[PDB]
């Protein structure tokens, strides 16, 4: 058993600002660096059954 | 002795030690229980003191 812990909501922010690169050249849009705080930070108290990467990385 | 006296102060990261102490091992059991960023066993003999003056910071 090695557990695997939950990735702690403000290392997510961390998490997809590594990832400005990638899914800017995939599809081409800018993306504000405010909604990506905002990704994380509203999928928090309103989603329940995702969890946090998941919740991160499928909005955008 | 010196090498002894430097475990209390590194107690989980000490990076030239050619020995098993007591504190590498305890730390495998907070690295295998559900033990999250660095907290009061991480704070050991420099953190655990600085507790009555964190509580007063949050509650009065």
């Amino acid at each position: 058993k090695i557990l695997v812990e939950p990735p702690s909501v403000d290392m997510t922010v961390k998490i997809l600002r590594s990832l400005k690169s990638k899914y800017e050249n995939f599809y081409g849009i800018n993306i504000t660096d405010k909604a990506l705080v905002a990704a994380a930070k509203i999928s928090d108290r309103f989603i329940k059954d995702r969890y946090l990467p998941d919740k991160a990385i499928d909005l955008l | 002795k010196e090498t002894v006296a430097y475990v209390e102060a590194k107690t989980h990261n000490a990076m030239n030690v050619d020995a098993v102490y007591q504190e590498h091992v305890s730390y495998i059991y907070l690295r295998d229980s559900g033990m999250p960023l660095g907290s009061l066993s991480f704070e050991s003999s420099k953190g655990a003191l600085k507790l009555y003056n964190s509580l007063s910071k949050s509650i009065i």
